[PDB]
């Protein structure tokens, strides 16, 4: 999908 | 003035792309902005003995028509990062929203997990409001940001090197 994470980037 | 002014000199594929100048919302999110400002000047020392600094860090994740992500000053791939407050610090507030391109917001790994990673919006990102702290905006160099957007992909991986060759406070 469209997220902005640090380490487990998901869909 | 009230709000701090900081900048990034950007290199794309080992070629200068220009400077990006940011206005930090020091008056709305003081703790968050101070962390970013300090990381631009490299004035603080981290837990590994090195001074926390965005200089020479890279933009490891860029997705066209979404955002440009960087700030992993420890691992350069998204798994790392460190703030002047430690491995992570609390979400200050979410007063500012991602209602436009050119916004500087904190990347994180869930509630209260802000470190050094940040992202610059390429379009409005309403679905991130309340989840990521918007603490600044680009006041000059949006063309450079668009140049970086060009280096991204749907997967987020950046085929050509996008690096911050210099940074500091103005």
């Amino acid at each position: 999908x469209l997220l902005v994470t640090a380490g487990l980037v998901l869909a | 003035s009230k709000r701090s002014k900081v900048f990034f000199d950007i290199s794309i594929d080992n070629s200068n792309a220009g400077r990006i100048i940011f206005e930090l919302f020091s008056d709305i999110t003081p703790r968050t902005c101070e962390n970013f400002r300090a990381l631009c000047t490299g004035e603080k020392i981290g837990s590994r003995g090195k001074n926390l600094h965005y200089k020479n860090s890279i933009f490891h994740r860029i997705i066209p028509q979404f955002m440009c992500q960087g700030g992993d000053i420890t691992n350069g791939n998204g798994s790392g990062g460190e703030s002047i407050y430690g491995r992570s610090f609390t979400d200050e507030n979410f007063n500012m929203k991602h209602d436009q391109p050119g916004l500087l917001s904190m990347a994180n790994a869930g509630p209260n997990t802000n470190s050094s990673q940040f992202f610059i919006t390429l379009v409005p990102c309403p679905w991130l409001d309340g989840k990521h702290v918007v603490f600044g905006k680009v006041i000059e160099g949006m063309n450079v940001v668009r140049e970086m957007e060009k280096e991204g992909a749907k997967s987020g991986y950046v085929k050509r090197s996008v690096v911050i060759t210099d940074c500091g406070e103005l």
